[PDB]
C-alpha cells in the first residue's frame, strides 16, 4: 500500500544505491534477484510480478555509463529493469551547466517517463529518495533539474534526498564550493528535508569505533544504508510507534529553507568489542548526542537543537525511552531553541537491525538512528560560502561554467541566497 | 437498549480499541471467531450494547476502524481478535496525516469523514436505543487529532441529544512523542470544549509510573498501557451491561460529574493494582481498593488533585461487597480531605456497585475524577503553543494545508478561558 | 485492639529486628511463610497486635524495615523469617551513612524520611487502636542513631498522644566498635530525652558477660545476643497478647517507671539464664528467678545498679506461679536492699504476671529497672565526647553535611542536665 | 547495588591491578574471563553483559604502553574492555611535569570519559579506588591531574588511593623526594583517604615470616591484593559487622590534611610454620601492633595511635574480637592519643581469605587488616621533606621539570605546604 521511488544520481548514489539495495534484499529474503524461494513488507520497495520477479522500485540514472554499467555486469545484473538504468554519453566533468543546462536536457525526459510509469503503478504514493552527492556534476546539475521537475508533475507528495555533504578539511575537487552553492540555491524551494552525511566524519567513525584503518567506499555506503533502513523501517516493517515519510517533513522543518537535519547511528561497534557492552537503550541514546559519534562533521554544541527524530529498533522498550530522553533533556550541555519545548520525536521499530555478510557491524539487537536538525550546521554553510568567495572573486573556473549554457548572473544569484540563508539561521538561533 | 457504537481514530485509538475488545470480549465469552462460549448467562442479556448478531451465533463488534492510513488497520485485523469485526468498517484511506491536524481535519480526513459517517448511522440505525458515541483516540497527533475531532462535530451535529463521550491520550509534561504537540492539542482540545460531554484524559507518562510503581513491571510493552485504558473503558460501562445494587449509566455519571457544561474533563483511575510478588500481602477488601483510588499516584493522568480540588468524584465499584463499607469509606475520605473538596458542592462521590466483577478479580473500582487540579494539563499546553506560535513555528505546514493564523488565535484563547473557568470554580462562596 | 508497629533502623536494628519476629513468629505459631500452625487458640486471639491479615492465613507483620544501605535488609529477606515480611515496606536508598549522625538525620535520611512516614501512616492507619511506636536501633551509628532519631522526632509530632518505645543498642565502655560513637550518641540522646517515653538501654560488653557467665556459651555470634534482646522485647508486651492473673499494659509501666519525663532511660534483664550442663542442678521456681533478675551480673546493661538507687522496678512474670510467691519476693528484695531504693517512693517495684510462659521454659521473668546509676554510662559518654570535642576532632565530617557547633554545645549541655537531675533524685527526703 | 571504581595508574598501579583482579576473579569462581560456567556478590567490582561476559569496572591507564600491552597480550586479554585499556605515546621519563602538564593533557581527557561511562551505568556510586606509585613519573602527575578532575566532576563521592609510599633507604629513582612531595601537595585537597605501602616493609615481611629469599615484584602485588579484598569484603560478602567505603573516611581521618593511614595483615605465615601455630584471634590482633608486621616502616611507637580499623576475616566470634581489643588497649607501650578516647573501628567479615593458586601464604581460617592512623608517619615525610631541601638548595634536576610547563614557584609552594602538614601533625601530637 505504501511505496517509495528511488532515483539514484551520480556515482555517489548510484554507488550508494548498491549498498542499499543489497540490504533491502537482505532483509526481505530476496535472493539477489527479483525471486523469493518457496506477504505485505517488501511491497513499499519493490514491484512484484506474476513470475516471482520482484522489480526494485528504483531508477539510476549517470550521464556517465561507467558506473551503472558495472551494476548491469556484477551480480545484482537480473535484479533491476532495464530501462530504469538509463546512462548517457559524456559526464558533467564536474560540471554543474553541464549536469543541468546542455547534458540533462537530453536524459530528463527520459527518466521522468520512468518516474511516470512508476507513479502509476503505485496504489499510494508516499514519496521520492533522491541519492545524490553535493560535490558536483550529476548529483548538483541534474538532481536540481529533476528535483524541479518533480515538483511540477507531483506537486505537494514528499521528497527526500540524501546528499553527501562536502567535508570541511577532506576534498576530492577542486570546484566543489561552485556546485554546492549552485545545486543548494535551485533545491530549496523544491526539496522538504535533506539528509546530509560527509566523508570525513563517517571515516572517523569507522575508524574510530569499528576498528578498521583502510575504511573503502564501500564500507561508508554500507553504512549509510543502515541510516535509510532505519528511516524507511517503519513502512516495511511493523512497531510500537510508527513514523511515515511525511511525518519528517513537520516534525524537523520549522522554517521552509531551514530543512538540512544531520544524521547519526548510534552503535556502530565492531564485533569484538561488542562483547564487553552492554549496549542499553540509554547508553545507545547518550551516543547519539556525543560530537564523536555523528556522521557530519559538524560539532551539535556549537549551536542549539530544534528538532530531533529517535528511530529506533528490536528489542526496545518505550519505558527505558520515555527516561532516557527525559535525563537528556536534563542536561544543560545539550542546548535546544527557546521556541521548541517539544522538541523529540519517537520512534519505535520491532524489526532489528539486519547485518550485511561481509560486513563490519556488529550482530546488535537494538539500534537508533537519530535525525537532528541544529543550528551548528549554519557553521558549515558559511565555512563552504567562503571557499566560494575566494575563487569567485578571482573568477577562478567561471569560464568554465559560463560556457556550457550557464551566465554570470547565476552565481551572484546562488551566493545571495546563501547569504539570506545563513542570515536566517541567525533568526532562529535568538529569541526574543 | 442502551448501545454504544465505538469509533476508531488514529494509530494511538486503533491500538487501544483493539485491546478494549479483547478485554470487552473476555468478559462477554466472544471467541475471537465471534462465537460465544462463556459460563454464565448474565453476559448474554445485554450484550447488544457492543455487539450485533448474526446468523450461527457471531456477534459482530459495533465498532468503526478509521485511519488515514492501511498500516495500523492491518496490523489490527491480523492480530488476535481481528478477524471479529465487520470487514465494511474499515474505512481508510492512502496518503496519511503527517501528524498536522490541519491534513486530517481540511484536507485529508475532510474527503474521507463522508464515507466513515455511512458506517456511522448505518450502524446507530440498527439500535434499538442509541445510548451514544465511543470514540478512542489521541490529541497529540493529526488523524486522532484532526480526523477525530471532524467526527465529533459531524456526529454531535447529526446526534445532538446522544452523549458523545472520548478517551484522549493526551500530550505528556515530561517528554514528548511529536514536535507539534502544542499545535495538535490546542486545536483539538477548541473541538472537544464544545461537542463532547464527557473526555477522560488519559497521559502515557502517569502509567509509566503506575506500571514502574504498583505493577512493578519492568517491561511494560504499549499492550500493558492499554490493558489499564481498556479497563478504566469497561468500568464506566458496566451497569448497562450487567445488574447492580446502585446502577450509573453513562448519563447519570455526566449529570453528577458535570457542573459546568465546559468542565467535563476527567482523569481516570483503576483500582486493585498490585505486582505478581506483592499480592500475598493485599487483604483485597472495600477500605483498601478506596484507600488506593483517591491516590495521587494512581491515577493515569499526570495532574495531581492534591495542587487542585474536586469538583466532583465517581467510584464506580464491581463485585459483591457491602453497601454499608462502600458508603462509609466514601464519607470517610469526604471528611479527612475536606480541604480538596470545593465546598459549595455538599457531596463530591456519586457511587455505583456493579454485582460482576473482571475476570479474574474478586472486587475492582473505578476511578473517575472532575479536579480543577487538571488547569495545569491546560496551561502547560498553552505555554508549549505560545512559545511556539510567538515566531511561526510551525505554521507553513498548517496554513499550507487552508488553516489560518485568526484560529489559531481562537483555539488559544478558548484554552486560556477554560483555564480560567476552573480557577474560577476552585473558591468558596463568597 | 492495642497494635503495636515496629521500626527498624541501621545495621543493628535490622539484625535484632530479623531475630525478634523469629521469636514473635515462634510464640504465636506463624511459619516462615506466614501461615498459622500452632496449638493454642489463646496465641491467635490477639494476634493482630503485631501481624496484619492477608487471604489464605497469610499473617504479615507490621514491621517497617529502612536503611539507607541495601545490604542489611537484603540479608534481612534472604534470611529465615525473610520472606514473611511486607516487600512495600523495604524502604531504602543507594548512598549509606558513613556512621556519621549529621548524614544519617540531615543530608541523606532526610530526603528519605519522608518516604518511610508514608508507609508508617499506612500501617498505623489499618490499626483498630494504636497502642505506639516500636524503635529498634543503635546509637553508635549513623543510621540507627541520624536517622532513627529524625523518624522519632516525626512520629512524635504527628502521633503526640500514642506511647514511642526505643530498644537502643548503647556504646559499651570498655572497647568501641566506632571511633564517632560519642558525637553519634550525644547527638542521639538529645533527641530521645525529648519525644520517647521509655529508652530500653543495653550494651554489647554486658551481653557478652552474660553468655560468658551464665550461659557459659564460649562461641557466643551476634545471633545469640539478638536472642537476649529479643526475650526482653517480646516480654514487655506480653499482657497485650496473652492473657494473665495481673496484666501490665505499655503505658502501664511508664506510669509506674517514669516519675519525672526525663528519667525514662530503663536496663533490662532476663531470667531463667542457665548453661546446658547446669540445668539439672536448678529448681526453677519463683524465689531463685527473683533472686537472680535483680542480680548485678544479670542485667543487659554495664551500668552496676549497686553505684546508685532504684527509682522503680517492673518484674514481668510469665507462667503459671503463686501469687504469694512474687509478692512475698518482691518485698523481700525491698525490705534486704532498702539501701539500694529512693526511700520518698515508698514501694519500688511494679508486678505482672503473664499465664503462658515462652517456648520450652515452665517459667519466666524479665527486669526492668529506672536507677540512678544509669547516670554512670552518660557522664562516661560526656567524658569521651568533650575529649574530642575540645580540638575539633572530627567536626569537619559533621559539620560538612550542615551541623554547626553550636549544635553540639546544646547537645552536651542537655546531656549534663539528665546526668545532674539523675543525681539530684538520688538523695532523700530534705 | 554497591560499586567501585578502579582506576590503575602507571607501572606500579597497573601491575598491582594484575595482582588485585586475579584475586577477585578467583574469589568470584570466574575463570580468567568474563564466563561463568553453569548472585549479588560480583556486582560490586563487575558489571554483567547478556552473553555471560562479567567485565571489570576498572580502568587501565598509562602514557607507556609496555606493561598495559602485556595484560593485552597476557591471561587476562579477554577480560577488561579494549577501551578500558588506555594507553599513550611517550612515558612521563620519571617527571612528574610530564605526567601532569604535557602528556597528561593528551590522555585525561579520554579516562574521565569511561569514568563518565562508567558511573553511569552504576545503580548507585560508592567511591573510587586509585592505585598508583609514590616515586614519580605518570604515579605522581597524572594521578594528581586525575584526582582533581574527579573531586569536580564527582565532588562528595569517596575517593580511596593506594600508594607505593618512598622506602627510607631503598629507592629506584634519583628524583623520587621531587615528586612525592609535588603529588602530595595537589593531592590533599582531593583525596579522602591514602593508604600506604612501602616496598622494603614487604620486602623484611616475605623474608621474614614467608621463608622466601627471593621476592619479586610480583610476591608484593599479592600481599597488596590481599589487603584491598579486605577493605572491600564487606561490600562483596556477608559479615556480622559490615564496614562501608564511606566510613572509613570519617573513622580514619580526624582533620582534613591528616589522612595517610598505615596498613598492615597479620597471617603474613609460610604454609610449612603454619603447622605449629595456633593463629587464634589474640595472637593475630597482637601481631597488627608489633613493628615487625607493618607494611610500611614507620615505628609505630616513634608516636601515638589516633585511629585504627581492624578487618577480620573467616570464622571469628566478635567475643573474642572484644576481649582481644581491649586487653591491647590496655598496654601502656601502645600509647592512643589524649583526644581520642574511642580508637577502635571493627568489622567482621564471615568470607575467609582465598589463597592464590603458586602463591606463599598459607591457607589461614581467619586474618585481619588494621588500618593505623599514626603520627609516627610525620617522621617519613619528615625524612622525605629534607632529601627535597637537599636536592632543591643546588637545583639538581630543576631544568627538566621547568622545561616541560611547570614553574619554579611551585617547589616553593610544594615544599611549604610539607611543612604545613608536617605542624600539623605536631599539634596533633599534643594535648592542653
Ligand atoms: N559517501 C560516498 N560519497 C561518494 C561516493 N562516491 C563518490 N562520492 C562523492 O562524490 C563526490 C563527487 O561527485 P561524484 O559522485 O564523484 O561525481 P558524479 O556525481 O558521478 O558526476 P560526474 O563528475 O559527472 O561523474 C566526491 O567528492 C565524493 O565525496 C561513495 O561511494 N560514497
Ligand atoms: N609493589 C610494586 N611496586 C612497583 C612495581 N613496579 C614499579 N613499582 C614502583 O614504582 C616506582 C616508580 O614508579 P613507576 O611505576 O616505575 O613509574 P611509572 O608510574 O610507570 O611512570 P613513568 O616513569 O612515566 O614510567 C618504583 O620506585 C617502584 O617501587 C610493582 O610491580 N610492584
Ligand atoms: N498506549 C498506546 N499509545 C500510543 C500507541 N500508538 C501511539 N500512541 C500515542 O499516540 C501519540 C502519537 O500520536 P499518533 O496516534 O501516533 O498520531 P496519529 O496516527 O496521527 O493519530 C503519542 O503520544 C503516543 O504515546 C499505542 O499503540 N498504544
Ligand atoms: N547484636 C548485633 N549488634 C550489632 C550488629 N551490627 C552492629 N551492631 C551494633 O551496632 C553498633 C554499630 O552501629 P551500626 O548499626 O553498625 O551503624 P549504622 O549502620 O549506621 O546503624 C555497635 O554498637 C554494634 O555493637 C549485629 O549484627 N548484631
Ligand atoms: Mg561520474
Ligand atoms: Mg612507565
Amino acid at each position: 500500500m505504501r511505496e517509495c521511488i528511488s532515483v539514484h544520481i551520480g556515482q555517489a548514489g548510484v554507488q550508494m544505491g548498491n549498498a542499499c539495495w543489497e540490504l533491502y534484499c537482505l532483509e526481505h529474503g530476496i535472493q539477489q534477484d527479483g525471486i523469493i524461494p518457496d506477504d505485505s513488507s517488501f511491497g513499499t520497495f519493490f514491484s512484484e510480478t506474476g513470475s516471482g520477479k520482484h522489480v526494485p522500485r528504483a531508477v539510476f540514472v549517470d550521464l556517465e555509463q561507467t558506473v551503472i554499467g558495472e551494476i548491469r555486469t556484477g551480480h545484482y545484473r537480473s535484479l533491476f529493469h532495464p530501462e530504469q538504468l538509463i546512462t548517457g554519453k559524456e559526464d558533467a566533468a564536474n560540471n554543474y551547466a553541464r549536469g543541468h543546462y546542455t547534458i540533462g536536457k537530453e536524459i530528463v525526459d527520459s527518466v521522468l517517463d520512468r518516474v511516470r510509469k512508476m507513479a502509476d503503478q503505485c496504489s499510494g504514493l508516499q514519496g521520492f529518495l533522491i541519492f545524490h552527492s553535493f560535490g558536483g556534476g550529476t548529483g548538483s546539475g541534474f538532481t536540481s533539474l529533476l528535483m524541479e521537475r518533480l515538483s511540477v508533475d507531483y506537486g505537494k507528495k514528499s521528497k527526500l534526498e540524501f546528499s553527501v555533504y562536502p567535508a570541511p578539511q577532506i576534498s576530492t575537487a577542486v570546484v566543489e564550493p561552485y556546485n554546492s552553492i549552485l545545486t543548494t540555491h535551485t533545491t530549496l524551494e523544491h526539496s522538504d528535508c535533506a539528509f546530509m552525511v560527509d566523508n570525513e566524519a563517517i571515516y572517523d567513525i569507522c575508524n574510530r569505533n569499528l576498528d578498521i584503518e583502510r575504511p573503502t567506499y564501500t564500507n561508508l555506503n554500507r553504512l549509510i544504508g543502515q541510516i535509510v533502513s532505519s528511516i524507511t523501517a517503519s513502512l516495511r516493517f511493523d512497531g510500537a510507534l510508527n513514523v511515515d515519510l511525511t511525518e519528517f517533513q513537520t516534525n524537523l522543518v520549522p522554517y521552509p529553507r531551514i530543512h538540512f537535519p544531520l544524521v547519526t547511528y548510534s552503535p556502530i561497534i565492531s564485533a569484538e568489542k561488542a562483547y564487553h557492552e552492554q549496549l542499553s537503550v540509554p547508553e545507545i541514546t547518550n551516543a547519539c548526542f556525543e560530537y564523536s559519534n555523528q556522521m557530519v562533521k559538524c560539532d551539535p554544541r556549537r549551536g542549539k537543537y530544534m528538532a530531533c527524530c529517535l528511530l529506533y529498533r528490536g528489542d526496545v522498550v518505550p519505558k527505558d525511552v520515555n527516561a532516557a530522553i527525559a535525563t537528556i533533556k536534563t542536561r544543560k550541555s545539550i542546548q535546544f531553541v527557546d521556541w521548541c519545548p517539544t522538541g523529540f520525536k519517537v520512534g519505535i521499530n520491532y524489526q532489528p537491525p539486519t547485518a550485511v555478510p561481509g560486513g563490519d557491524l556488529a550482530k546488535v539487537q537494538r539500534a537508533v538512528c537519530m535525525l537532528s536538525n541544529t543550528t551548528a550546521i549554519a557553521e558549515a554553510w558559511a565555512r563552504l560560502d567562503h571557499k566560494f568567495d575566494l575563487m569567485y572573486s578571482k573568477r577562478a573556473f567561471v569560464h568554465w561554467y559560463v560556457g556550457e549554457g550557464m551566465e554570470e548572473g547565476e552565481f551572484s544569484e546562488a551566493r545571495e541566497d546563501m547569504a539570506a540563508l545563513e542570515k536566517d539561521y541567525e533568526e532562529v538561533g535568538t529569541e526574543s | 437498549m442502551r448501545e454504544i457504537v465505538h469509533l476508531q481514530a488514529g494509530q494511538c485509538g486503533n491500538q487501544i480499541g483493539a485491546k478494549f475488545w479483547e478485554v470487552i470480549s473476555d468478559e462477554h465469552g466472544i471467541d475471537p471467531t465471534g462465537a460465544y462460549h462463556g459460563d454464565s448467562d448474565l453476559q448474554l442479556e445485554r450484550i447488544n450494547v457492543y455487539y450485533n448478531e448474526a446468523t450461527g451465533g457471531k456477534y459482530v463488534p459495533r465498532a468503526v476502524l478509521v485511519d488515514l492510513e492501511p498500516g495500523t488497520m492491518d496490523s489490527v485485523r491480523s492480530g488476535p481478535f481481528g478477524q471479529i469485526f465487520r470487514p465494511d468498517n474499515f474505512v481508510f484511506g492512502q496518503s496519511g496525516a503527517g501528524n498536522n491536524w490541519a491534513k486530517g481535519h481540511y484536507t485529508e480526513g475532510a474527503e474521507l469523514v463522508d464515507s466513515v459517517l455511512d458506517v456511522v448511522r448505518k450502524e446507530a440505525e440498527s439500535c434499538d436505543c442509541l445510548q451514544g458515541f465511543q470514540l478512542t483516540h489521541s490529541l497529540g497527533g493529526g488523524t486522532g487529532s484532526g480526523m477525530g475531532t471532524l467526527l465529533i462535530s459531524k456526529i454531535r451535529e447529526e446526534y445532538p441529544d446522544r452523549i458523545m463521550n472520548t478517551f484522549s491520550v493526551v500530550p505528556s509534561p515530561k517528554v514528548s512523542d511529536t514536535v507539534v504537540e502544542p499545535y495538535n492539542a490546542t486545536l483539538s482540545v477548541h473541538q472537544l470544549v464544545e461537542n463532547t460531554d464527557e473526555t477522560y484524559c488519559i497521559d502515557n507518562e502517569a502509567l509509566y509510573d503506575i506500571c514502574f510503581r504498583t505493577l512493578k513491571l519492568t517491561t511494560p510493552t504499549y499492550g500493558d498501557l492499554n490493558h489499564l485504558v481498556s479497563a478504566t473503558m469497561s468500568g464506566v460501562t458496566t451497569c448497562l451491561r450487567f445488574p447492580g445494587q446502585l446502577n450509573a449509566d453513562l448519563r447519570k455519571l455526566a449529570v453528577n460529574m458535570v457542573p459546568f457544561p465546559r468542565l467535563h474533563f476527567f482523569m481516570p483511575g483503576f483500582a486493585p493494582l498490585t505486582s505478581r510478588g506483592s499480592q500475598q500481602y493485599r487483604a483485597l477488601t472495600v477500605p483498601e481498593l478506596t484507600q488506593q483510588m483517591f491516590d495521587a499516584k494512581n491515577m493515569m493522568a499526570a495532574c495531581d488533585p492534591r495542587h487542585g480540588r474536586y469538583l466532583t468524584v465517581a467510584a464506580i465499584f464491581r463485585g459483591r461487597m457491602s453497601m454499608k463499607e462502600v458508603d462509609e469509606q466514601m464519607l470517610n475520605v469526604q471528611n479527612k480531605n475536606s480541604s480538596y473538596f470545593v465546598e459549595w458542592i455538599p457531596n463530591n462521590v456519586k457511587t455505583a456497585v456493579c454485582d460482576i466483577p473482571p475476570r479474574g478479580l474478586k472486587m475492582s473500582a473505578t476511578f473517575i475524577g472532575n479536579s480543577t487540579a487538571i488547569q495545569e494539563l491546560f496551561k502547560r499546553i498553552s505555554e508549549q503553543f505560545t512559545a511556539m506560535f510567538r515566531r511561526k513555528a510551525f505554521l507553513h505546514w498548517y496554513t499550507g494545508e487552508g488553516m489560518d493564523e485568526m484560529e489559531f488565535t481562537e483555539a488559544e484563547s478558548n484554552m486560556n478561558d477554560l483555564v480560567s473557568e476552573y480557577q474560577q470554580y476552585q473558591d468558596a462562596t463568597a
